[PDB]
């Protein structure tokens, strides 16, 4: 499961 | 392999209207309008890195540097100084050799092109970081655009005697 | 000190096959075009000085000729045009200078619209890079940054030039 | 000191010995 940059922001 | 701030990333994107959402692994290319080396346009190609291997996510997200040309037209890019993609790319400087001419790294010059108008040679800053081999490659690069601005001022020189020839006729 | 042999009878022979009616003297300078070699089809400058006699001026048996680290001026200079294998014969183991030398005229990096020599210019080929140290590329690389400055900015002229020609053509029909 | 030698005084010179 590849993550985008707000995927990411959100964590 | 080197830090990546995610936050001024996503800062960096919208103040330049991109509505794209990069993703992990993804390569991104980048045009350097200007740095230390002066304020002439350099390429650099990366890749992010948000996750492991296993895909569980790092709270400390990384970016790798991918020694390829950085395409402009097959590629997805973002432009800015050094010192503005720098708050994102951390320690981020110009690739090796040839390289940071990007599209021009392969010293293939173009008529009408903007990147090539763009292009403009190494400084003697550039040079004193350089080895041997990179050297090489640069002056072999820089040698073979040469080759084709060249045939292209031959080209100007008959084109313009041609004009100025009907002009004359013609007037 | 760079030197190397000189056969002079074969000096003769180039000189009187290019109709250059005076004899060289001993220390005397020679400017040098070199028309083609193993680099290429390419032309590049060497610059030499003659030995005929010693120190106390006995003729030498085995004349000599050495290489002078200056960029050649042919409008200035005694000069002699033709290929390598020909001059080789003259000039025992000649080869090209250090750098951006070889480009003579043009070492200093001065590119001129108009100057014949500027037309003539060739960068330099990977056999020649193949051979350089890491400071003869980066003073070849200077000068040849300073030449393309100048390209750059005749090829935007050429532009301008061109359009504003075909802008002047086409109210004219 | 002898004279600076042209080419060909140098020539005729080695034709001598």
């Amino acid at each position: 499961p590849p993550m985008t940059l707000q995927q990411w922001i959100i964590w | 392999e080197y830090e990546l701030d995610v936050e001024a990333l996503v800062v960096i994107l919208r103040d330049r209207n991109i509505p794209r959402n990069p993703l992990h692994g993804e390569v991104i290319g980048l045009r350097l309008t200007e740095g230390w080396w002066g304020q002439i346009e350099r390429f650099q190609m990366v890749r992010l890195i948000l996750q492991n291997d296993d895909n569980e996510p790092l709270q400390r997200p990384r970016y790798e540097v991918i020694q390829r040309a950085v395409n402009p037209h097959t590629m997805f890019m973002i432009s800015g100084p050094l010192a503005e993609l720098q708050l994102a790319f951390q320690d981020l400087d110009l690739p090796e050799g040839p390289l940071r001419f990007g599209p021009l790294a392969n010293g293939h010059y173009v008529q009408g092109d903007p990147y090539s108008s763009s292009y403009r040679p190494v400084t003697m800053a550039e040079t004193a970081q350089m080895t041997r081999d990179e050297l090489e490659d640069v002056l072999n690069t820089q040698s073979e655009i040469e080759i084709q601005m060249i045939n292209l001022l031959e080209l100007y020189e008959v084109e313009t005697r041609a004009l100025r020839r009907q002009l004359a006729e013609r007037s």
